DNA sequence: ATCAATATCCCGAGTACATGCACAGGATGTATATATCTGACACGTGCCTGGAGACTAGGGAGTAATCCCCTTGGCGGTTAAAACGCGGGGGACAGCGCGTACGTGCGTTTAAGCGGTGCTAGAGCTGTCTACGACCAATTGAGCGGCCTCGGCACCGG
DNA sequence: CCGGTGCCGAGGCCGCTCAATTGGTCGTAGACAGCTCTAGCACCGCTTAAACGCACGTACGCGCTGTCCCCCGCGTTTTAACCGCCAAGGGGATTACTCCCTAGTCTCCAGGCACGTGTCAGATATATACATCCTGTGCATGTACTCGGGATATTGAT
């Protein structure tokens, strides 16, 4: 069990920096359900990509690919 | 006696503080522990370069804010300033994940 | 009242043909596409095509205004609801 | 008479696909904003569509260049070609 | 319609790791020359997209009555916010070693070329024959009607 | 005076009577199966040639692994603006009707540009010798983060 490690005050940080006021009290356990399946995907992939090189070692470009792939592009990690 | 604000204004002053700034929020032991246990549960003994969970958390905060601008939004339009996990289903199936 | 709508709504979620008009439709196309090019000419399947994916592309969009505009305990559609599904799904701010 | 061809579409379509869409009750506004929006996504097609024919020195738009087109908005059409 | 209590911004000083530049070099960008076929240009061709006519009628534009959903306003209950104290786990520094990248050597494996030949494609008119139009008889359901039984009030009895 | 009892009024039962719905049959016509070459043409069989893909060591860093300290999370309190529910006024979108009109059918006409082939020539792959621009390494210093103290707001309670 882990997924607690989000804590309660993380994600009320993470919803004032997208500027809402007042924050729902049984917000937390369904939103730890959202972060809990949107990392469900790229991991899926980040160690596939790790698979196809015969290593075993998720690199920091695997995930790049993956969230290409997604439709999600960041920069600064090697893209 | 002690003063007290309002509610609602240190609302404001945290989204002024937050909006301004460019740190991680999530721990990052907490993180990294997540993470590794749901590789695990995929493919046990893994490596995980740090620069790559750094990204992941990245990716992951920048998921999570829009997410929440998009409630924002459906909030709003419920005439309330609320945010109910009702609004969080109807974003998530107009952007085309859940439904 | 409030029910000979309802017979409509089941009567054109079956059927399966174009709810537009082809002429004006067809005008309309070469219209907008005067200002890109004068003196064009199109292909018949190339206007179907277009239509098709036009209706489909405004079925979905009232399929999303009419979620949106459940979400506010209403029945009617205002364009307060569709400025809200393409903000949301990404085609406007 | 001299009337532009967005009002071509008329309103009794408009109300039969917002019924295909699954809506009950339609507000009087909808009317001429979802024109409005017909419009753009014609201005999001027809302009690419043109560019195809214009790299091809063709000078009649076939329906491959309006598949192309869509297919690049994550709009793939079946069954027109391709 | 202001005065206390915080919070924030501005400025100054000690401090440091990361930016920006010079050096040695090596391997990839460049100049020269050859082969050659991909694509510019011209030609005919004939498919088909654009223009107009007349007739049918499904569909749209205009009007009127109206019941309903929309919106504004008001109130009770409570779910969250703001701030206090308490408590634990995130956060900041050294030692192993096992993974990842080069280096070296080998052979399996696709590209290329050239006959060989079934094989997928197009128009042929082929013919059936499902499936789209028109008509008609099945059940399902609600809006009504007839009659009977029960209950309350006015009239007469003791 | 109060109470039994007839008369009338209302509620309950049952049943058609009639108007709207939906699966079944008739029927005819353009379009899915299905040869028929053909046709030339991709696909297969049969060869070699070269290189990249693969495996073995082996050097060498970047992830896991162990120890102190406070900063952020947890948990409590009160209280208040908001959520949710309710209710009434009224506007407008709905529904139905008549009337107009341009979509839809198809017919006829014809000239513009898709589309293929044939010709030929210059732009581009390719090999080799030349050489210099970009890259890893090393190192000075200064722009920027941090700490501390004094301005200017910036809210709440009388």
């Amino acid at each position: 069990d882990n997924i607690q490690g989000i804590t309660k005050p993380a994600i009320r940080r993470l919803a004032r920096r997208g500027g809402v006021k007042r924050i729902s009290g049984l917000i937390y356990e369904e939103t730890r359900g959202v972060l809990k399946v949107f990392l469900e995907n790229v991991i899926r992939d980040a160690v596939t990509y790790t698979e196809h090189a015969k290593r075993k070692t998720v690199t920091a470009m695997d995930v790049v690919y993956a969230l290409k792939r997604q439709g999600r592009t960041l920069y600064g990690f090697g893209g | 006696k002690p003063h007290r604000y309002r509610p609602g204004t240190v609302a404001l002053r945290e989204i002024r503080r937050y909006q301004k700034s460019t740190e991680l929020l999530i721990r990052k032991l907490p993180f990294q522990r997540l993470v590794r246990e749901i590789a695990q549960d995929f493919k046990t003994d893994l490596r995980f370069q740090s620069s790559a969970v750094m990204a992941l958390q990245e990716a992951c905060e920048a998921y999570l804010v829009g997410l929440f601008e998009d409630t924002n939004l459906c909030a709003i339009h419920a005439k309330r300033v609320t945010i109910m996990p009702k609004d969080i289903q109807l974003a998530r199936r107009i952007r085309g994940e859940r439904a």
